[PDB]
């Protein structure tokens, strides 16, 4: 790049800092009389004459500002000037602001105004204000100030509901608080270690004004904060492209011009200037320098000066003292008192006004012991902000009633409280810096303010601020007061820091970015304005206009410096910048780079807390600090006892920081002034400090170094040592009752056990008992459960269960209680993994259950140490070991097949000619895979497995098996099985056109009714099937001929047997094997996987020969991949995304940046966002539209066919993104624009990896993780998913290579690491869900006793695996005693919970027989839970408000999502529906489903996230209605077995029982029907005999219609019952009675069920049922379909004897209305 | 009140693990010959203090190919104080579940000085266990002598004769020199440090090992129970609270 | 020191038989055997498998309207 050179900073930087000056000559105003005294001389200004009031310039009253902004200004009747002047730019306008008032003007009106103005564009109408939809950010300079503002602003914004609080300090992971707030007030500092942290986003989002209060403090050297801040400020309004409005408060001084330039303040329109006249009281301002150096003598001549100016306005006057130091208040009002009575004798009546009035004011208030009572009674009075106690608040009220005549205050109260005082005078003006380490001049900030206050707004007319401070040097205030003092920029100094922070949080990532970056920066400006002083000269400035050649110089330097710290890794070559987490520590800690190049070359392993102590001594934050001769006398003292020794440091500075922490940490006290000021110092840097510390140890691995860092930061936070009692932490305890019980040498474990009794005895005070008891169960304490199975030899899954053991109360614990989960080797020195845990006040109580997984080495460890550490409480940790005794490790797995290098096979290999035009088009040859596996796979029979990559073509050997068959038999059958609906569907439009079309074989896919299965089977050449499907018509395989004989059958990504779904895969494989066995013709298995590291078990469960086994390492794929991850040390989720969104947009320019992009996001929200996201960064950066490739006039036709809007707004840009909310059509045009190159890059959601058939260059997973409702809890992605979404990131014809980055959790990273570089590993779980197979095993009278079932086991994929890895399956041995034994437990467990539900009956404890419930359960293959929660909550009185909740109680619906938020929607929508369930638990889906079935009923519009799932509920609504109209048939119970037939028939028709028939007509609404009514048009039937004139009048038509209308008629059944009773005459009791019913339409319609809100296809299905309505009781059922004309005979047994009286129903489950009922009498003899 | 003195010394106690120097060939080959794993070693040594001596009960099982080897799998740390020249034990044995199927092998303690000869303290203590509890073999019990020299640190084992053992029993001085002590009461074994595999550490629950400071709180007839974690360093803060608690009271 | 005296006494370390697809007709070892663990009056037949035509006006009543 461009030449960088190398310059001193240190050259560069002003050393003055603060007390720098560039005024040089200082024009003294007017008056200027100069007064020396011979000890000191004394300058004198006059007050300046207010400017007279110009033409319109009257203040502007309440009553002419807005309505919506005079609610909170009560107590002001018009505006200052200067208010009024800007009262149009601060609510008329957004410009953004640079006020420049004289101090005391009261800005903070101006501030309120724009607050108001803000407040005002968010009426909301009728509704108050929108109070969460904006931010306001205030940033003070002082926390006093901070805090005055919050109070201030409190009081006024009351009125509008908005509530400000103040967030300053050392606040870590800040609460939701600063969320319901909405004007946060805080320092430059805390601003800015909140923007560094990374979580910002989530905060700012909403925030639209910020404003930067003093914003003259840019000369200071806490100005390179604020220079940042703007900074940032600026550039996230460039990138984002929201305009968020800054307005700054300035002091009048030069260079203003700069500063509203730096703040982007246009100079015409939003710079306001007012000069010192505009003061509102004018001042009569006097300076006095002491002349005389003598330090003892220095003191006397400052209370000399004060004394005597303090005389001149005697008593009818008030005077303000500000010192700055606590203890100084009170020395300086005793001396000048007693100077005073001895000085001239001077009487403090003087001070008193009238005499004896008001005194007895103050003598009643004299009683206080905070030294007043020695002043009270006079006039003077002190105030500090230190050791005040309520004092302050009384002082404050007797100073502001004109009591108080002398008042000596710190600093403190010019922020705090606005008290104005006649004239003020400033002492000293030295303040102890412990940074500095020595006496430095104070800030000119807080002398500005201190000195605002010289005269009161309403009392007074002139104002006498006195300044005392020596003559040498620190007369330059005259050019800070009179509007002199330019503007420097201190940036330069800490340059390195900055650019750090940027570079961490991304802003920059080379040095072009930083060369930009520095131009938003105040020094820039300074620079171009002022080339002289920063030392550039003006050749080089005409030479280089924009300084590029300094900025880049500057910006290489600062490269330099950290990449030295090893913080920043920058090659010079391409300028480039890598983050080091040494660097995103420091810049989170805000730590310099010295302090971390010390902590890297210091820490070690093997550190003890002597070492520990050490090195943080050797910080450099306290370079400055040396230790002082005075008390060294106390240091040493402090020395000698000490708990931590000290390593040899005598008198260092180390060891003095060493002694003041450790005596901080044990509560001591100091007589030293400047000691406990250094010690405070040192205390708050030692907290960000040790925090930084534990996290680069924690980060390195170390162990031992870690426990100490953290508890030493939990003892610095809590300020009590380990060894003493925990309970000390509650600070509600008194201090003497826990020193009693540390007297008593007795461990705190023992506690618990004891009653408050036995506590109270030994505590020896009976009466506290209790309360330690109470304080005992609220100490954090948890309980740990480890479940343990290998994985692999190398790999071990650790489930850990956490228990909550202690009574939570807020007050103590709070919103959230945070732990550490530590895994340690057995010598406990390595930290194998470790992860944050949070448990939440809501969920507390309740058993938390985390998984990872850690690596076991060759030489095998006894055992592993888990600990779960309290991040905040001391001595609160639990240990768990885990033994590694009875571990069994797998066997190591063979090698994989070696890859030959053949020729590859052309085309013309298969002989056919007809097979070869399938592929002669496609490809000349096959890639080596294809090759090696087609002579075994197309030329031989025999079974055989192919493990593969996902892309490398395992669906042409599928195709090859497939030709064989086809070959070989003309009318061959193959069943094709795929785990995935979406890959089903895929592979069905693939094959297609391939054999449908071109080779003329029928190809059908599966659906979920049975009838049509079996009609497609049965003219079926290749079946497309999922498990599911497959297994439900191949249960029943000993009746179906055609389930038994198929040549072929393909088992496709078999590897997805260890997930969710496996076990129907594995049932359905060990059901085709074993029918195999018996038919006497073997069915090829083609088994096609992910490369699986145990292929030999798949193998042989599978039949498949070692000949005929391929199984293939991952490296074997055509493409090669290129996997990049990338951990992001982030727990919260939403922040983890928000500092992705970048990085994703970097690598997508990084590694692909012409090639086509797919990313993957967890939700479909996320999906938008990330569109977005990526939109804004690209736009921000020059490129803008560069992902779009066609030109717009080319992409209109297609978006024209869009209607989403946000899609075709990024679509235009060249991003599209993908969701289930999108229409199918609209995904397939938005994969269609894809493939065409149209875009670059889509955005899809995790849920359409399957779906999706596109593929592309570059594939990036975000955060591997999903938020999961039920748990509660986040739950990572499976890894057959990744390794889905992975196989997308190939094209074989036109990319070399392809590129995969995955963006996870720092912890997720060692599992990507070891799962995806190797063959996958997989286990089976059909031991949990072995009960509905089992069920259906013993229904179709396979299994017969029980026995059978443990023959039955032994076919299955888990017999196989139960020996090669035992412990992942419970098993201890491998023997044939252990594997007999572990069988029959697990069969006998298995048919005992059968039993239970009646589903199965056990005889001789052998046999086993079906029952009603097993046998409806396997019928409608349904879950024998849920058939057992039928059973036991049905009764013969439900009504269809108690079946929807029985059917929202069904195990089906258990998977039915929770997403995050749902929780407001649910519950707004429990109030609209009909049937308010009570305590509704909405992390729940049973509920969720029973509001969303009960909102389909009636008809609401919802969110498309809930249509969604409504589609999934009444997918299974059905089949789960049918079954309990089942289980109520077979009790007998008539009137609830009709209302779930009528439950069944309005599900379908989505209509409530009381709405009329007319609902179910399309095109009609609420009018339409109350238009028929009227007329008497009640039921479907009398439209249709209506005239068609007649009816077309009665309502409005269409074409559409009434076409759609009629022919929803047309379909109307119109079925005619006929019923016979055989022998009516001749009927005997008990003896059968047959019912014959003919029944037949007229109509002869053909085709499905109208309807058009049910999503599936329903075919109508009748219900003839014969029972007694005055007894309930259902005689009989009989269902069927009509299917035009039909002929049913039901039977049963005539009861007891003579004449009965039945009802004959017939029902229908799609229609409403066409049941029909009829009574017929019966005689029995 | 040189523990601060002694703690800093002892905070450099890791330097010494990267050299060890085991006794040898002055051994008899008939006999058993034991193996330490170097990884339970070097956190014994870490957690010792130069100038008072700390111990620790031995357990171990034979390999299954033959009995002539003892694997030493683990090191009981009990409640315990030492002086410069022995350490005071109590009376009870340590009993637990993992201990079940591992025999005691005998014990291993640190000496501030190397000397050539065993000492007659840690010949009476072995005898006195023996006769205490019968659970301890004759000769399958073993000294494990530990001693620091400058840079690095001494491992030597040894086993008690018959005679040895009839003479600490009765043994009741406890000076440098007793009576009646000769070389004939001793004797060498073999002893390899291998790190082909690990052992483990068993500490007091409810508790520390470590009772030099607490001095009063330990008696010979207490009782403990054991439990499965590493143990602390000589100097770490539980095993001094008084220090800690003193200090605030300053 | 006895270890630099004679280095030759000391030595330095660093330190730093199943039976698949079974079928009730199976004999032999390795046979899964089962050993305990020693720890509706209605019948359902089909249970256990086998525009604007203007039609003429019903007669209707026969119907549920309710």
């Amino acid at each position: 790049l461009a030449p960088r050179q190398v310059l001193d900073l240190e050259d560069l930087v002003f050393t003055q800092g603060s007390h720098f000056m560039a005024n040089k000559r200082c024009q003294l105003p007017d008056g200027s009389f100069r007064r020396q005294r011979k000890g000191y001389e004394e300058v004198h200004v006059p007050a300046l004459k207010p400017k007279p009031f110009g033409s319109e310039e009257q203040l502007l009253p309440v009553e002419k500002l807005p309505k919506y902004a005079q609610a909170g200004f009560e107590g002001f009747k018009t505006l200052n000037r200067i208010q009024s002047k800007l009262y149009r730019a601060a609510l008329e306008t957004d410009e953004n602001l640079l006020l420049c008032a004289p101090t005391g003007a009261g800005k903070t009106n101006v501030a309120l105004m724009c607050m108001l103005r803000e407040i005002g564009k968010h009426i909301n109408m009728d509704g108050t204000i929108n109070v969460d939809d904006f931010k306001i950010i205030y940033i003070a300079p002082m926390r006093s100030l901070v805090q005055e503002m919050v109070g201030s602003f409190g009081k006024r914004l009351a009125t509008y509901g908005i509530t400000v609080a103040e967030l300053t300090g050392d606040h870590q992971l800040c609460k939701e608080e600063i969320s319901a707030t909405q004007i946060i007030v805080c320092t430059p500092e805390k601003w800015d270690i909140i923007t560094r942290k990374g979580g910002e986003r989530t905060y700012t989002q909403l925030v639209r004004l910020i404003i930067l209060d003093e914003i003259h403090l840019l000369h200071d050297d806490r100005g390179p904060v604020l220079e940042a801040l703007v900074a940032r400020a600026i550039r996230n309004i460039e990138m984002t492209q929201e305009d968020v409005r800054l307005i700054g408060l300035s002091a009048t001084l030069p260079n203003y011009e700069d500063v509203a330039t730096f703040l982007r303040v246009d100079p015409a329109k939003g710079l306001f200037y007012f000069d010192n006249s505009f003061r509102p009281v004018p001042l009569e301002q006097t300076y006095v320098g002491i002349t005389e150096k003598k330090a003892i003598k220095r003191f006397q001549i400052m209370n000399e000066i004060v004394y005597e100016k303090i005389m001149e306005h005697a008593g009818k006057n008030q005077v303000l003292v500000f010192v700055h130091s606590r203890k100084e208040t009170g020395k300086t009002a005793r001396a000048i008192r007693d100077m005073c009575l001895e000085k001239d004798t001077l009487g403090l009546f003087l001070r008193e006004g009238s005499a004896s009035t008001e005194v007895l004011r103050t003598e009643a208030e004299q009683c206080k012991n905070l030294e007043l009572k020695d002043l009270l009674p006079y006039g003077f009075a002190i105030h500090h902000a230190g050791m005040t106690r309520v004092d302050r608040t009384l002082v404050e009220d007797l100073f502001a009633d004109k009591h108080i005549q002398v008042l000596v205050s710190t600093a403190t109260l010019a922020w705090g409280v606005n008290l104005p005082a006649h004239t003020v005078i400033i002492k000293g003006t030295q303040v102890y810096s412990p940074e500095k380490g020595r006496w430095t001049e104070l800030g000119a900030l807080d002398i500005l303010q201190m000195l605002g206050r010289a005269g009161r707004p309403q009392y007074d007319t002139k104002g006498e601020g006195i300044l005392i401070t020596s003559h040498g040097e620190l007369q330059y205030y005259l050019s800070l007061l009179n509007q002199q003092l330019p503007i420097e920029s201190q940036m330069v100094s800490k340059l390195p820091d900055m650019l750090n922070a940027e570079i961490v949080l991304g802003n920059v990532q080379n040095a072009k970015d930083a060369v930009n970056w520095l131009g938003y920066a105040y020094l820039y400006i300074r620079m171009l304005r002022s080339p002289t002083l920063y030392g550039i000269s003006h050749d080089d400035l005409k030479g280089d206009p924009l300084l590029d050649q300094r900025r880049l110089d500057l910006v290489h330097t600062a490269a330099l410096m950290l990449d030295k710290n090893n913080l920043v890794k920058y090659d010079k070559k391409t300028g480039n910048f890598q983050v080091t987490e040494l660097g995103r520590i420091a810049s989170h800690y805000y730590i310099t780079n010295d302090t971390v190049q010390t902590y890297n070359q210091l820490l070690k392993p093997t550190l003890s807390e002597i070492e520990l102590f050490r090195v943080f001594s050797l910080s450099s934050e306290f370079k400055n600090i040396t230790v002082r001769e005075e008390e060294k006398l106390e240091l040493q003292k402090l020395l000698e006892r000490v708990p931590i020794p000290v390593k040899e440091s005598i008198e260092e500075p180390s060891a003095k920081i060493n002694v003041l922490l450790q005596a901080f940490i044990s509560q001591l006290k100091l007589e030293g002034f400047a000691l406990m000021a250094d010690m405070v110092y040192v205390t708050q840097s030692a907290g960000r400090l040790m925090r930084a510390i534990f996290e680069i140890v924690l980060n390195r691995g170390w162990a031992q170094l870690t426990d100490k860092t953290l508890n030493l930061c939990k003892m610095i936070d809590k300020r009590m040592w380990q060894s003493m009692c925990p309970l000390r932490q509650f600070r509600k305890l008194p201090e003497e009752v826990v020193k009693k019980i540390e007297k008593k040498n007795f461990p705190f474990e023992r506690l618990y056990d004891l009653n408050h009794n036995e506590i109270g005895e030994l505590i020896r005070m009976p009466k506290m008992g209790k309360t330690i008891h109470k304080y005992v169960h609220l100490f954090p304490k948890l309980e740990l459960s480890v479940h343990l199975q290998p994985i692999t030899r190398s790999t071990l899954k650790v489930e850990l269960t956490i228990t909550p053991d202690f009574q939570w109360d807020e007050k103590v614990h709070g919103s959230s209680e945070a732990f550490w989960i530590l895994v340690e080797d057995v010598d406990s020195e390595v930290i194998l993994h470790h992860e944050y845990f949070l448990l939440k006040a809501k969920y507390a109580q309740d058993e938390h259950l985390i998984t990872f997984f850690v690596p076991v080495f060759e030489p095998l460890p006894p055992q592993y140490f888990i600990r779960v550490v309290s991040d905040r409480w001391l001595s609160c940790e639990t240990q768990l070991p885990v033994s590694f005794r009875h571990l069994i490790l797998p066997e190591k797995y063979p090698p994989p097949t070696e890859l030959l290098d053949l020729q590859p096979l052309p085309v013309s290999a298969l002989r056919n000619s007809a097979f070869e035009s399938l592929y002669q088009d496609k490809f000349p040859f096959f890639n080596p895979i294809q090759t090696q596996v087609f002579n075994t796979v197309y030329n031989s029979d025999d079974n055989v497995f192919v493990g593969a990559p996902t892309g490398s073509g395992k669906t042409i050997c599928a195709e090859f098996a497939i030709l064989r068959m086809l070959l070989q038999s003309s009318e061959g059958r193959c069943v094709y099985i795929t785990p995935m609906e979406a890959l089903a569907e895929q592979v069905y439009m693939d094959w297609y056109e391939k054999f449908q079309d071109r080779l003329n074989k029928k190809v059908v896919l599966l659906t979920g009714e049975t009838s049509t299965d079996l009609k497609l089977l049965g003219k079926g050449n290749i079946i497309i099937s999922t498990p599911e499907k497959w297994d439900i018509l191949s249960r029943r395989w000993k009746q179906r001929k055609n389930v038994q004989n198929i040549n072929l059958f393909v088992v496709d990504e078999v590897h997805l047997i260890g997930g969710e779904n496996g076990p129907v895969l594995e049932v359905i494989c060990s059901r085709m094997r074993y029918i195999s066995s018996q038919i006497e013709r073997p069915i090829r298995i083609v088994a096609l996987s992910s490369s699986l590291s145990n292929a030999k078990d798949v193998a042989h469960w599978l039949g498949c020969s070692a000949t005929s086994t391929f199984n293939f390492h991952p490296n074997v794929r055509p493409v090669p991949l290129e996997l990049h991850i990338q951990g992001f040390n982030i727990s919260h989720t939403q922040t983890r995304l928000l500092s992705m969104a970048k990085p994703v947009y970097h690598a997508i320019t990084k590694h692909s940046p012409k090639k086509p992009v797919i990313v993957f996001v967890p939700s479909r929200k996320q999906t938008r966002l990330t569109a977005i996201d990526i939109l804004t960064t690209c736009a921000a950066d020059i490129q803008r539209q560069r992902f779009l490739h066609c030109t717009e006039k080319d992409l209109i036709p297609y978006l024209e066919k869009l209607s989403d809007s946000t899609l075709k707004e990024t679509l235009l840009n060249g991003v599209g993104y993908l969701h289930e909310g999108l229409s199918p059509m609209e995904r397939r045009l938005v994969e269609q624009l894809f493939s065409s190159g149209a875009i670059q890059v889509v955005v899809a959601s995790r849920s359409l990896c399957w779906g999706m058939n596109v593929a592309a260059h570059l594939v990036i997973i975000m955060d591997t993780q999903y938020y999961n409702g039920k748990i509660h809890a986040y739950v990572d992605y499976p890894i057959y998913d990744v390794l889905q979404m992975v196989g997308h990131a190939n094209r074989p014809l036109q990319d070399d290579e392809g590129r995969c980055v995955i963006m996870c959790q720092g912890s997720k990273k060692d599992f990507f690491k070891k799962f995806l570089y190797e063959p996958l590993p997989v286990e089976s779980h059909l031991d949990h869900c072995m009960h509905d197979h089992f069920n259906a095993e013993i229904v179709t009278k396979t299994i017969e006793n029980k026995q059978d079932a443990v023959d039955y086991l032994t076919w299955t994929f888990l017999y196989r695996r139960m020996t090669q890895n035992p412990n992942y399956y419970n098993l201890q041995g491998i023997s044939h005693r252990h594997l007999s034994d572990h069988l029959s437990e697990l069969v006998e467990q298995t048919l005992s919970d059968l039993e239970q539900s009646k589903c199965i009956s056990i005889e001789d404890e052998m046999d086993v027989a079906p029952l009603n419930l097993g046998m409806i359960a396997a019928y409608y293959y349904i879950n024998y839970t849920t058939i057992e929660l039928f059973s036991m909550s049905l009764n013969a009185k439900t009504k269809v408000r108690g079946l929807i909740e029985i059917i929202s109680n069904a195990a089906e619906y258990e998977n039915i999502p929770i997403r995050h938020h749902e929780d407001n929607l649910l519950r707004q929508l429990a109030q609209k529906v009909p049937h308010k369930l009570n305590n509704p638990k909405f992390n729940d889906p049973h509920v969720k489903t029973n509001l969303l079935l009960q909102a389909h009923l009636s008809r609401m519009q919802l969110s498309a996230e809930l249509q969604s799932d409504t589609e999934e509920i009444l997918s299974k609504a059905i089949r789960l209605i049918q079954a309990c109209v089942d289980v109520l048939s077979s009790n007998g119970w008539l009137s609830p077995a009709l209302a779930a037939m009528e439950l069944a028939q309005m599900v379908t028709q989505a209509m409530w029982s009381k709405d009329s028939y007319l609902k179910q007509l399309p095109h009609f609404t609420s009018e339409h029907i109350k238009r028929c009514t009227d007329k008497g048009v009640e039921s479907v039937f009398d439209i249709m005999e209506m005239e068609d004139e007649e009816r077309n009048a009665l309502l409005q038509l269409t074409d559409s219609q009434i076409a759609d209308v009629a022919r929803f008629c047309n379909r109307y059944p119109n079925i005619e019952l006929s019923y016979e009773v055989v022998d009516k005459d001749s009927i005997r009791s008990g003896g059968p009675v047959v019912v014959l019913v003919q029944l037949e339409r007229e109509e002869e319609v053909t085709g499905p069920v109208i309807a058009p809100l049910f999503p599936q296809k329903r075919e109508e299905g009748w219900w003839v049922v014969i029972g007694d309505a005055k007894s309930n009781s259902l005689i009989s059922i009989k269902r069927l379909t009509l299917q035009q004309k039909a002929k049913v005979k039901l039977d049963f047994v005539a009861p007891a004897t003579g004449a009965h009286n039945y009802t004959l129903y017939f029902m229908s489950d799609a229609y409403m209305g066409c049941d029909q009922e009829y009574k017929f009498s019966v005689d029995v003899k | 009140t040189e523990w601060r003195v002694r703690a800093i010394s002892a905070a450099n106690l890791h330097l010494r693990t990267n050299h060890i120097y085991v006794s040898s060939d002055d051994i008899k080959e008939t006999g058993y010959t034991y193996i330490l794993p170097k990884n339970v070693l070097k956190k014994f040594i870490c957690i010792s203090d130069l100038r008072a001596q700390i111990a620790g009960y031995l357990y171990g099982v034979s390999p299954p190919d033959n009995p002539q080897v003892k694997e030493i799998r683990c090191i009981v740390m009990v409640p315990q104080w030492g002086t410069h020249q022995t350490v005071h034990l109590p009376g009870q044995l340590p009993q637990h579940e993992y201990l079940k199927e591992m025999e005691p092998l005998g014990w291993i303690h640190t000496q501030p000085n190397e000397s050539p000869q065993l000492s007659p303290q840690d010949v009476t203590t072995h005898a006195k266990i023996m006769a205490d509890n019968p659970s301890w073999d004759g000769e399958k019990t073993i000294i494990i002598t530990c001693s620091f020299t400058p840079g690095s640190c001494t491992l030597t084992a040894y086993k008690l004769t018959p005679s040895g053992y009839e003479w600490g029993r009765q043994n009741t001085d406890k000076g440098n020199n007793p009576k009646g002590y000769l070389p004939s009461h001793y004797e060498r074994v073999q002893m390899l440090l291998s790190d082909r595999f690990l052992g483990f550490f068993m500490v007091p629950a409810q508790s520390s090992w470590n009772y030099n400071f607490m001095g009063v709180r330990h008696d010979p007839n207490m009782k403990y129970e054991l439990q499965l974690a590493n143990p602390k360093e000589f100097y770490h803060e539980v095993h001094r609270p008084s220090h800690f608690l003193n200090f605030a009271l300053l | 020191p006895d270890y630099v005296a004679h280095p030759e006494r000391w030595t330095k370390y660093s330190l730093e038989v199943s039976s698949f697809n079974q079928d009730p007709s199976s004999c032999g070892e390795g046979r899964v055997i089962f050993t305990k663990p020693v720890r509706g009056p209605v019948e359902l037949a089909h249970l256990a498998g086998p525009g604007f035509h203007g039609s003429r006006k019903r007669s209707r009543d026969h119907f549920r309207n309710k």
